[PDB]
């Protein structure tokens, strides 16, 4: 109603998928369970956002050894892949060839094992229910489907549960997910082996070559999430943050608050039009530095981003470019200096 | 993209974004599981793929086999010195989660606005690449005029700038807000 809570909290972007966390949260599941449990549910209700067909990442802290973990459970490139394999973004963007190999089951696999309390099985329950059952379509899916009315109307097998009457679900409207409910269940009961090297394996493979795709079933048996121990970190005052580094963007979520870090912010920087125009200035000045780095970063296993994050993340370096920024004038794209090469 | 943010009762957090990258992912649905496929190989920068007018390929996020492709998003837990966590957040939206999440911190911490206003308040955003600026619809515009006047070319945003999920701790306990932008509530006890 409020949404200050004494005691603990879940915020999702669907109503009912925070319920279904916090819930879990009043069985007894630790932040790991509600979690896996409120993103099962979030891939049915925003099934455009996120799901068991695609990966994620987990930034986790353990209040009692007061350490931080990440959890990496992005997709990979399947075996077969290689540099020119596309010519054209549609091809990047459409069909099987598009797909990596997903990561998502693996990754909430790993994280129940490290910090699960609740049964696997448990955290399905509820979101088998509700594909089973049904639900009214929410703004964001709503929106979503009206963007991409087009595609989705022309494709049968998305048609069959995204239209209704041949045409795009709207807001209100009920949504049934009855396929993939077995699917959960299948996976509730028979653990993540059933994705990767299992009873579900053989049809991903045959999905995914269908269209077009080049994933086989050595992809999905070797597919692993990867615990990492010591996540990225800055300080900003008496405070750690902790982020994941490449092959997402915590580098330039660092730099980017490393740099402003220096201007000293507060309630004043944005009391007056005066102070609060230079503010935001400032801010997309500091945007504008950090994306300037970016294009050097890509996954450390194959690339050596090992002195580019180092850069990224100091905060002597952050402050050079922040006596670059000129309180009077935005620059052109050069004078940030991005880099394709080291 | 979708971002989830949790602190549990023993202190405990979890920062989760989950994705399949575009809208719907690859459009490839399983007839039979039901799985909607992931499109996440358009993350990789192609050489022979022409991304944007002047932007070339960024070879360090060329597609080798077994390779992950880079990524915007940025899952975070921000703690105290006592050990104690102080702000659960993320975002989704593309290439504005990294920008947006930032500017959810900025207001927090240092602009002093509660974490639904940190959630609620408009968003702008800068990749360099293009080379323009994107404000939201309704974001006070004095600072449009302040970036116009130092030369920024703005344009504002035809629907929104990202999706924020956070958790912020406060004297009264665990303050948590889910964006307007997409229709989400938080819940808790
Ligand atoms: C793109 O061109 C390369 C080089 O000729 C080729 O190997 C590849 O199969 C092509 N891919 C598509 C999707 O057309
Ligand atoms: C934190 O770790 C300790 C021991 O490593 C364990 O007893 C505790 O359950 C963990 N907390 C969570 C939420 O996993
Ligand atoms: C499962 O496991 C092994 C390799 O881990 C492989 O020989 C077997 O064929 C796999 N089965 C399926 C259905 O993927
Ligand atoms: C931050 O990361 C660095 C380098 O890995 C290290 O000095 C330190 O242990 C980390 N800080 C915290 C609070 O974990
Ligand atoms: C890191 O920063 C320094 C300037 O502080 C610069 O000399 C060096 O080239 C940078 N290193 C890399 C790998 O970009
Ligand atoms: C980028 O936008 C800025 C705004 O002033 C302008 O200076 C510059 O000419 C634009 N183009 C390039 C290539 O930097
Ligand atoms: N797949 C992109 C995000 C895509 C989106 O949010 O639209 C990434 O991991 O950075
Ligand atoms: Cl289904
Ligand atoms: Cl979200
Ligand atoms: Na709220």
């Amino acid at each position: 109603d409020n949404h200050v809570y004494t005691r603990a909290a879940v915020a999702a972007d669907a109503k009912q998928c925070s319920k279904i966390g916090r819930d879990a949260l009043r069985d007894g599941g630790s932040a790991v369970d509600a979690a896996i449990a409120a993103l099962l549910c979030v891939g049915l209700m925003n099934a455009h956002s996120m799901g068991i067909g695609g990966g994620l990442f987990l930034t986790i802290y353990n209040s009692t050894t007061r350490k931080a973990e990440v959890i990496n459970a992005r997709e990979v490139a399947p075996r077969l892949a290689f540099a020119t394999m596309f010519n054209s973004s549609e091809q990047s963007q459409k069909g099987g060839l598009s797909v990596a190999v997903p990561g998502e089951i693996r990754g909430y696999e790993l994280a129940h094992q490290r910090h699960g309390r609740l049964p696997w099985a448990r955290l399905f329950q509820p979101s088998i229910q509700l594909a089973r059952q049904g639900f009214p379509v929410g703004k964001g899916l709503a929106a979503a489907l009206e963007n991409k009315r087009t595609v989705i109307e022309q494709q049968p097998v998305l048609c069959e549960v995204f239209c209704r009457d041949r045409k795009v679900l709207r807001e209100g409207e009920r949504l049934t997910l009855p396929q993939l409910a077995d699917t959960y269940e299948t996976l509730a009961i028979e653990g993540a082996q059933a994705f990767y090297n299992g009873s579900l394996t053989a049809q991903i493979v045959k999905d995914i070559q269908a269209a077009g795709g080049i994933v086989t079933a050595e992809d999905l048996n070797n597919y692993r999430a990867e615990l990492i121990e010591h996540p990225l970190n800055i300080s900003l005052g008496d405070a750690v943050l902790y982020m994941p580094s490449a092959p997402l963007s915590g580098p330039v979520l660092a730099l980017i608050l490393n740099i402003l870090k220096g201007y000293n912010f507060s309630r004043e920087s944005v009391e007056s039009p005066e102070q609060k125009g230079l503010t935001y200035h400032r801010i997309v000045e500091a945007f504008r530095f950090a994306y300037a780095k970016r294009t050097l970063l890509g996954d450390p296993k194959f690339v050596d981003v090992t002195e580019v994050v180092r850069n990224m993340t100091s905060e002597f370096f952050a402050a050079q470019l922040r006596a670059q920024i000129s309180d009077d004038t935005t620059h052109p794209i050069s004078y940030y200096k991005p880099e394709f090469y080291t | 993209t979708a971002h989830l943010s949790v602190v549990a009762e023993d202190g405990s957090a979890v920062s989760a974004t989950s994705t399949i990258n575009l809208y719907f992912g690859s459009k490839v649905r399983s007839p039979v599981s039901g799985i909607l496929f992931n499109n996440e190989m358009d993350d990789f920068s192609s050489p022979s793929i022409t991304n944007e007018f002047g932007v070339p390929p960024s070879p360090a996020n060329f597609i080798q086999p077994g390779k992950q492709p880079l990524s915007s998003m940025c899952p975070t837990i921000m703690v105290g010195q006592d050990g104690q966590v102080r702000m659960v957040v993320g975002a989704a939206g593309g290439t504005q989660i990294t920008t947006a999440t930032a500017l959810a911190i900025i207001y927090n911490l240092w602009f002093g606005y509660d974490v639904k206003r940190a959630v609620e308040e408009p968003r702008l955003h800068n990749q360099l690449l293009p080379n323009v600026t994107t404000v939201e619809r309704n974001i006070d515009q004095a600072v449009t005029a302040a970036l116009e006047t130092r030369h920024h070319h703005t344009q504002i945003a035809s629907t929104f700038i990202a999706v924020v999920q956070a958790i912020v701790r406060t004297a009264g306990g665990w303050a948590a807000a889910s964006d307007s932008r997409k229709g989400g509530e938080p819940a808790g006890y």
